């Protein structure tokens, strides 16, 4: 039915160091994409540092104790039966 | 005035062949830079009627790429320039079975 699009691109939140910190963005598509996220052209490993979530359209990236090694090139990829959509975010902690 | 900035554009991306591949990229300056998105020194035509189409804001620039054929994986180059100066970067656009 639809390949995949950002509505919002990814955008980060950051309170301070130590605090939690998120990459978030708005996508769709039918069927409804599966969202990859890789700081670095490292994927992210949801766990202990990230923690990954989404409410309908929103999907978010969750960085816990936010810490200076975070910082880095992160891409988000929201991939589909009908395709793939990037968007990255620099995140600079 | 503002020289131009690439945001953040991924260093590599894959994608399987017969799938529509988007690549969203943000960018500073003023006045809005001249987006060109280019491969292999050849610079890509946003035609309506082909496969490549470049969607470009005053913000963001979109790389559209339908039906991908492996022809199509290469180095991609994203340049802006405007009067106080310019900016480029690569997508290693890579292609699968
Ligand atoms: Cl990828």
């Amino acid at each position: 039915s639809s390949a995949p699009r950002f509505l919002t691109r990814p955008k980060a939140f950051v309170v301070s160091v130590g605090k939690d910190a998120t990459l978030s963005c708005q996508i769709v598509g039918n069927p409804t994409p599966q969202v990859s996220w890789e700081k670095d052209q490292q994927p992210v490993a949801a766990g202990a540092r990230f923690r990954l979530a989404q409410d309908g359209d929103l999907y978010r990236l969750t960085i816990l104790d936010l810490a200076l090694g975070d910082s880095g090139q992160y891409v988000c990829r929201a991939r589909n039966a009908i395709g793939e959509a990037f968007a990255a975010v620099g995140l600079q902690v | 005035g503002i020289p131009p900035k690439i945001e953040a554009l991924p260093s590599d991306i894959s994608i399987d062949e017969g799938k529509v591949l988007t690549v969203a990229c943000a960018f500073t300056g003023e006045p809005t830079p001249e987006v060109t998105w280019s491969c292999g020194g050849r610079k890509i035509h946003s035609q309506e009627q082909g496969r490549f189409h470049i969607e470009n804001t005053d913000d963001l620039t979109t790389l559209i790429i339908m039906d991908v054929q492996k022809q199509d994986g290469g180095l991609y180059t994203l340049s802006l320039g405007n009067e106080f100066g310019s900016d480029s970067a690569t997508v290693n656009i890579h292609i699968r079975s």
